[PDB]
């Protein structure tokens, strides 16, 4: 059903080097979050 | 030995140590407490599976 | 030497906390 206009993908690194993709896991954005300012200011997760 | 011992007074992580992926420059005084996490964890999940 | 004996009393310490048990 594609996305919901209010969903974002993050990126799940193994550590802060993000050198390492983990897998991705799509979180839904409160208020009026831009899905557009949470790619530009690098919002990601962190296994460790 | 001669190599370990050099590597763990210069504070350097072994390379033979270094078996998982990790960030790099990465010290050994941190990688042990790491190891030793990862270790209890193995541990709790072997002991689940038996 | 006081790095031989600094040595013995790290690798002791890091014997403590690592763990010593892991069955397959």
């Amino acid at each position: 059903t594609e996305k919901k206009a209010s969903v974002v993908t993050l990126p799940v690194y193994l550590n802060f080097t993000r050198a390492d993709l983990i897998f991705t896991v799509d979180f839904e954005i409160a208020t009026k979050e831009d899905p557009r300012s949470f790619y530009e200011r690098g919002v990601a997760v962190l296994c460790t | 030995l001669r190599t370990l011992i050099n590597e763990l007074v210069k504070g350097i992580l072994p390379r033979s140590w270094s078996h998982y992926t990790v960030p790099a420059g990465m010290t050994v005084i941190q990688w042990v407490s790491d190891f030793s996490e990862r270790i209890k964890q193995l541990q709790n999940i072997s002991l689940a599976a038996a | 030497p006081a790095w031989m004996r600094t040595l013995h009393t790290t690798a002791s310490n890091w014997l403590h906390l690592i763990p010593q048990t892991l069955s397959h």
